[PDB]
């Protein structure tokens, strides 16, 4: 019998070890694909924010060298001003053997300030903590730094943070300085300026500082004459002038980088992690006391005294439990929320504590291990990255529970985690959504649209023509920093990113990447064995020459034929310029854009979306088939600055302007890529590819447009669930009759089942105007896929080219068999 | 199965003890139709009637068994051979399907039991001329290999011309 | 009546004496069997992570002699830097009469730390208490001592743990001490150094350091003369010197081991358990008060020192409810909490407790007792093995009821659970699943993948080719030491794990396992009695030669015939070297793994997974049968440290390369064992038999393997539901038209109703190019079992050769009649 | 075993010159052990003693190549013949996930030389009736097939009646 069956996508996508769990309330609210898209609250599926292009990240400093290494790039944000909307991005990036702060406004560089404090080596390391005001540069072997804007967007300073008394502590009790337990301290006098006088070596120079304790009395060390010597001021009266060292305390300074200066001190560095709490400043995870977190004095974020021990006045608190607690990061939630190396630790938000010494009750709430990655505050929650990276914690109190409870975010779309490098957050206006981002080591984006209370809770993934490196943003605003290619002319430099050995039949699949991409002599394969043999090489981004070196050269002209694979799935013969003359010499292989005009990425073999081309041997005989040792391509790599959007539908785009016969400059940065244009009516007119130089035509002449880079949109809902009186029809043979696609503001969809889909019109014949661009559309279009019998058949709902594209619902009448 | 074969002959023949009813089967086989067994030159039927025989082991690498209803007499001569039609045991679909190793495992050792039978025929019941002998080594010369029909009473004899073996007929 | 169920696994392996409970959600969620695999959350069933050899524990300060004694190793995890992934695995081990710590990193021994300070016998007494950077080494009879690693992996050092000032205690309190009660104490002044006389002997030695009370005045005691006489320290005033005895306090050291200075005083013991709780150290479960726990100082880990009675001092908490309540674990939970041997100690995380004295709440919140085995925190509780070892206790506060509670973790799986003698914690990166290990005396491993607030709890069996005796890991990661057999060639260790007697039909089962095993004075027994009987032996290892004393031989040769079973269950004649000629003379007989080709694991009359060998006697007269005294076998046991992981599906794996005739040497530590090889780009490519030498010969030459041992995955679901309008048809006959296995990523798969089973294909002929391998499958495969009508049938998923293995689901169409 | 197999018969003889110790194998075999070696109608032995050979080429398309120790005399006859054991011991897994070429060749070509070693004894060592006579079509008929075991001096004759072989005594 028909059954009818509808599914909306208000949880994302699902892993596919759930697809037997039926008894699940998620079955019919989830995707088994959500690539290229968001889950809106309201359980619709939209394109995801599309990206601007800013800058390319060089090294200013020296002649504008192009930056090649993610890890030598590093962003964050600054907001100054919520009601003028004014966020700074910044980025850290490398400068020599040193970084600098290149400061973005207004997708503008306003000025740059270099520091030779910090090695580009330690760019990935170092963290911030910005305040109302101000932002503190953190580094664990590095003095705190203040970054202050001046009177205007260009002017910006770079100081030095000195406390106005530093924090001490006794290195002695975690067995990290002289044992002096059985030692005998000599006071001359019991009050004012005193001498104190040790039996044993123990004063270092990092002891000038530090505080005396001992009989009920406190002296703060003035200087250090010896290791046994040491000139200290009486703040607290002693009762005597004898104090046994057991009895006692000694403390130096907490954070300290001079190892130099007689008698020599240990590297106990400074705080890497911070926070600006209320009316004090938390700084913790220093170099020699991972565990351990200071607050400032109330009122008095510079100043760490901490010689009294109430009221006010500064304090430590020491995370300790089974093992290593060394501290992540210090999240402003509730309370104070501290996720370390093993255990979250945090206080009651029922109990009232004013946050004071003697005062706090932190304690540790789970387990529930973290990385250095920077914990994110949106929808009434905590989201950490674990420890290991593969994995997103959601943080939250339960009164039930009388604890934080720690859960994982990921635990129904763990196939799509990677190993997690950056995270963001951002709650775009005018969109159903607050969105947590993720970039990850294989080039993709997480995003989690959540709204906790609505059980609302979908992760999707981003991927662009290129890989992402690190997402920034605080809920304001959203910018990434991307590795892109560009077509880099008559240089080499990159190695394809696909290369198989076919026969004749063009079946048979031989992987040869790994040969390819090596050195010649690191490894060699020999190509071509036979007639009519193939090699298959694709790409991520186009490119237009190879350079190829032979271990061995072919004994004749190989006879070669050129094919490009076009967006239909068509081959196509081209004609490059052969320098090698059938695989005889080495040399390049070089063609021009005109050549594979339909060129347009593609699916071979399960390998999706890949500028593919083949080369067949067409001589009958060759006595010693070619061996090749390394093949290269024209495309270089490049790291980029570029905005999210939701007013964009394409990535890095522009705004550019076409002459009298379509042609459009100044695309640098899209060199060799291929790129569409929309006008400013909302209406895609086609596609280009940009040459080397970075022109390209477009068809409306006298035009401003936008270009920019498809990323294609896939949505593939979950597996048919028509449960009958029979019982479950999990696995039964099904077949649809009718497919709903239910959509809002929508251009360019198609769907069905692969590979002959259908395409949704948005023109509507008897009601359109010549020179017009329709809206987007909304209604229900309905199809016959003409699909298969299969249990778990999949139906795609993709779009042909960019645009808006909001799907609000699947329909289907289903015979169930 | 996935059972290896082994290199034994595709035949056995026993002298029987007194009363004897087991007798062991040493190579391997698949089906029990295609195993004849002999008493005394007489082919044996399988059942459970008296004179008939059950036989067990198909598919199994050794060791099959053959049980006679009646018990055999001392000195019975039991002969049992393999005898496995020549056919395809597979079929393979043109479109792109499933295959397992037991699929494969099965039609090179059914192949290989049929060429097993074929050579141990070759072997054990066949006439060969010794291989070192100097017999001509294209075969378009027939001279010594080609026969002729025997007519009643006549022997196979090379005839004179050393040409060519004739049927010759003896005085006696 | 043809109905559709389905099953999925995540509530792990069911109790059988729950297969009538129908009304619980729980029926269609478990597994009546769930051996060498985990639960996922998802629901899914998931091969269980395999494990790498890392070395064998030796004796190494005495000529590596080999350890057979598992309680002769106990090791421990220790992370010394999380983000860096520097975690050590030390091992405590035998040496000579006393004890030496292994420690390695990187699956390497890093260095060797001996210590005389302990006994090989007072090993499994050893506790640990990890801090930040070092650990503490606790025994009840020996002082604390400190392992602190230096400047590089291989640099450890080994001290002892001295506090500034010891605890105090009065044992007379617990009847311990002197009553002096009735005495009369006289000071020789108020102030400064005084004496202090007592009327009657009650002063000893252990008394230097201890405190004594009255009059509002406290003195710390600096040297005992005699037993009435003392020299002390005032440090607060007195009001007289005369002092009643019975409203003094007079306490010695808590610590102490010195029972021979004068005058002489107990044995007072060390604490055997602590941890490091935010910035205090606690210590607790002394030799003579083991009920009693020590706080150090808040902020200096190593002072006890407890003279004042406000603030931040040291003090102590002492637990006592109707009965014995000595101190079994301290955990970092919450506001830490105690397990001991009757009830759990703790206090309510919604008050507002700053842990100090005074200001401690600690109350009895349920009966349930513990054991020695430290508790494990993981997915936000806390799980402890009972008393006696029989269950795995979970504590959580309730709010709704105001107290922790506390219930059987074991409660649905309590079938499977032996004594437990070990517990670790592992979150593997990339799974999904958090782990609780437990090792029993069986030789078996308890896995138990949990998510609490989502209903999953999941428990499940692993077994191995020998005996897994402890687990160790708090998360990070996973290790084991398993007590495996080698063979040792032409010498004998080991006994039979299995023999029986057999009739000429072998039908008949007399076990005469005993027999075989015990000495020739032991016991014996007659064997062959009869023509055609049979002795039939098992062994988990495979085994080569048999050594064989009689206390009666035969009177003539019984002319023996050797069978062995291979994988496909047929019995296989070889011919080995029988020295005893046909059971007439004591001697040897030996074989070669030639002449067992086929040996594999088999299951004969429920007895699973042992290599069986019959032996028949064909003589037909023999005048006296032979009586046996004993058989064994030549291998032996030995002790290995493992590392597990989900990256491997085989035990003890070893990376190899093959030569140009695929030899492969190196393979000591699996000597005699039959090993599976898998190739780089993961296919399994057959098993061979490594000889004693440590080498064997594969199908693969020139070629880098892993070769490691079989565990077999077995999951048999629960029995089939499917309730009609007649009722529940919990007893109703039911078939099995359609089988469905759902998969994900998988090799090597079969499934069905026993013994014939279907397997299900990987390799897609028309789309496969000869050479490669075919990457892990995802799919649903259907099967007609062809089962009985029984209401309570198995059905069987199981694995053929080692690889990947999901299985999400498993559904029916089931003619209920 | 990612060779070809051609069509060569499975048997070789030569007439020795004299000193001549190098002896072409012109067909392939896969094991040394499979290859005999008669010199005069006497079965040597593989070795390095006089009086034995060495041989090389195993596992090669074109074969290979025998070298007496012992340099032959003038006009000895040298044969060298392919027996290998008709078999099959390395079996595929019940579900394999790599099929390698040389394991599938391996299968196919192995067959093919069993086969060709059958078919050159029976082509150049047996008997058989021309292929054009008017043999019984039924196998069952085996009036012309079916022989005889021969006593002391006796050959085999077709019976007076036609009807079938005997043994037949000559004292001649």
């Amino acid at each position: 019998p028909i059954r009818s069956i509808s599914n909306t996508f208000n949880r994302g996508e699902l892993d596919p070890t759930l697809f037997a769990r039926d008894d699940l309330d998620i079955y019919d609210k989830g995707a088994r694909k959500l690539r290229n898209m968001i889950a809106l609250w309201t359980g619709a599926a939209r394109i995801a924010p599309g990206t601007i292009y800013i800058d390319m990240m060089v090294d200013r400093e020296n002649g504008n060298a192009v930056i090649q290494d993610p890890l030598m790039v590093k962003g964050f944000d600054f907001t100054y001003d919520a009601d003028a909307e004014i966020t700074y991005t910044i980025i850290i990036r490398k400068s020599g053997t040193n970084i600098a702060f290149d400061i973005y406004y207004a997708d503008t560089l306003q000025t740059t300030v270099t520091s030779t404090a910090y090695l580009a080596t330690q760019i990935q390391d170092i963290h911030v903590a910005a305040a109302h005001d101000r932002v503190l540069i953190l580094h664990e072997n590095v003095q705190i730094r203040q970054l202050k804007r001046g009177a205007s967007h260009s002017s910006w300073s770079l100081t030095t943070f000195n406390p106005r008394v530093y924090p001490t502590y006794d290195f002695s009790v975690i067995g990290e300085a002289i044992n002096y337990q059985s030692f005998t301290f000599t006071l001359s006098a019991t009050t004012g300026s005193i001498t104190i006088t040790s039996s044993s070596a123990v004063f270092t120079h990092n002891h000038v500082g530090g505080l005396f304790r001992s009989l009920g009395g406190t002296a703060r060390i003035t200087a250090v004459a010896s290791t046994t010597s040491a000139s200290a001021t009486v703040l607290d009266n002693f009762t005597g002038t004898s104090c046994a060292g057991n009895l006692s305390s000694l403390a130096e300074k907490l954070w300290n980088s001079d190892t130099t200066t007689a008698p020599v001190s240990a590297n106990r560095g400074w705080p890497a992690r911070g926070v600006f709490y209320l009316n004090r400043l938390i700084l913790g995870r220093s170099l020699a006391v991972k565990n351990l977190v200071n607050l400032s004095t109330a009122g008095v974020y510079d100043n760490f005294d901490d010689a009294d021990l109430d009221g006010l006045v500064a304090f430590s608190v020491t995370f300790n439990g089974k093992g290593e607690q060394s501290v992540q990061s210090i999240v402003a939630d509730d309370s104070i929320l501290f996720t370390t190396a093993n255990k979250l630790f945090a206080q009651s938000p029922l109990v009232e504590s004013p946050i004071t010494i003697n005062n706090v009750y932190f304690a540790p709430q789970s387990q529930s291990p973290a990385t250095s990655i920077e914990a994110a505050s949106i929808d009434n929650q905590t989201l950490f990255v674990s420890s290991d990276r593969t994995k997103v914690m959601q943080a939250m109190y339960s009164t039930a529970d009388g604890k934080y409870i720690t859960l994982p975010a990921t635990m129904l779309s763990n196939s799509i985690v990677d190993y997690i490098n950056s995270n963001g957050t951002w709650e775009p206006a005018g969109i159903s959504t607050r969105l947590y981002l993720a970039t990850q080591d294989n080039g993709t984006m997480l995003l989690y649209s959540t709204l906790q209370t609505q059980n609302v809770a979908g992760w999707s993934l981003r991927t662009t023509t290129g890989k992402f490196r690190q997402v920034i943003g605080e809920g304001r605003q959203s910018h990434v920093i991307v590795e892109r290619e560009i077509n880099i002319g008559a240089s080499f430099e990159q190695t394809l990113d696909y290369a198989y050995l076919s026969d004749p039949t063009f079946k048979a699949r031989y992987d040869v990447t790994e040969f390819f991409a090596s050195s010649p002599m690191t490894s060699a394969i020999g190509v071509l064995e036979n007639q009519n043999d193939y090699i298959l090489i694709g790409n991520q981004a186009p490119f237009t020459a190879l350079d190829i070196d032979f271990n061995l050269v072919a004994s004749s002209d190989c006879q070669l034929q050129f094919e490009y694979l076009d967006g239909n799935g068509f081959w196509d013969v081209f004609t490059p310029t052969d320098n090698t003359s059938g695989f005889t010499v080495d040399g390049t292989i070089t063609w021009t854009f005109d050549d594979v005009l339909n060129w347009a990425p593609y699916q071979v073999n399960a390998i999706e979306n890949q500028y593919w081309i083949r080369i067949k041997r067409l001589a009958e005989t060759v006595n010693t088939a070619p061996v090749i040792g390394q093949v290269l391509i024209n495309t270089g790599n490049r790291i980029y600055l570029e905005r999210q959007s939701f007013d964009e539908y394409m990535d890095s785009t522009q705004i550019v302007t076409s002459d009298s016969n379509g042609l459009v400059t100044g695309l640098t940065h899209l060199a060799g890529q291929q790129v569409y244009a929309i006008t400013e009516d909302g209406a895609t007119i086609g596609s280009s590819f940009v040459d080397a130089s970075g022109e390209t035509s477009v068809k409306n002449v006298n035009t401003t447009l936008t270009v920019g880079m498809q990323y294609k949109p896939e949505l593939i809902p979950m597996p048919l669930y028509a449960p009958t009186q029979m019982g479950d029809s999990l696995y039964a043979e099904k077949y649809v009759q009718d497919l709903y696609v239910d959509y809002v503001d929508s251009l360019y969809l198609q769907a069905g089942f692969r590979p002959q889909l259908t395409d949704i019109p948005n023109m509507h014949l008897g009601n359109y105007t010549l020179g017009q661009s329709v809206p987007p559309q909304t209604g229900i279009y309905r199809i016959c896929p003409r699909g298969d019998w299969e249990p778990r058949q999949e139906f795609v709902i993709t779009q042909s080219q960019p645009g808006p594209m909001t799907i609000i619902g699947v329909g289907y009448n289903v015979e169930v068999a | 199965s996935n059972i290896k074969i082994n290199d034994v002959f595709q035949r056995i023949q026993y002298a029987a003890s007194a009363g004897q009813t087991q007798f062991t089967i040493p190579f391997p086989f698949f089906d029990n139709e295609y195993v004849l067994v002999w008493q005394n030159g007489v082919q044996l039927v399988m059942g459970g009637a008296p004179g008939q025989y059950g036989i067990s082991g198909a598919g199994s690498p050794s060791g099959g068994l053959i049980t006679l209803v009646t018990p055999a007499a001392l000195n019975d001569i039991i002969t049992i051979q393999g005898d496995m039609p020549i056919d395809r045991t597979s079929i393979y679909s043109a479109t792109i399907s499933n295959l397992t190793g037991s699929d494969l495992n099965g039609d090179f050792n059914r192949e290989v039991v049929m060429m097993k039978q074929i050579q141990t025929t070759q072997a054990l019941l066949q006439l060969q001329y010794a291989p070192w002998l100097e017999v001509s080594q294209d075969p378009d010369v027939t001279k010594d290999r080609y026969l002729p029909l025997l007519g009643s009473g006549q022997v196979w004899r090379m005839n004179d011309s050393g040409t060519g073996i004739e049927a010759y007929t003896i005085d006696e």
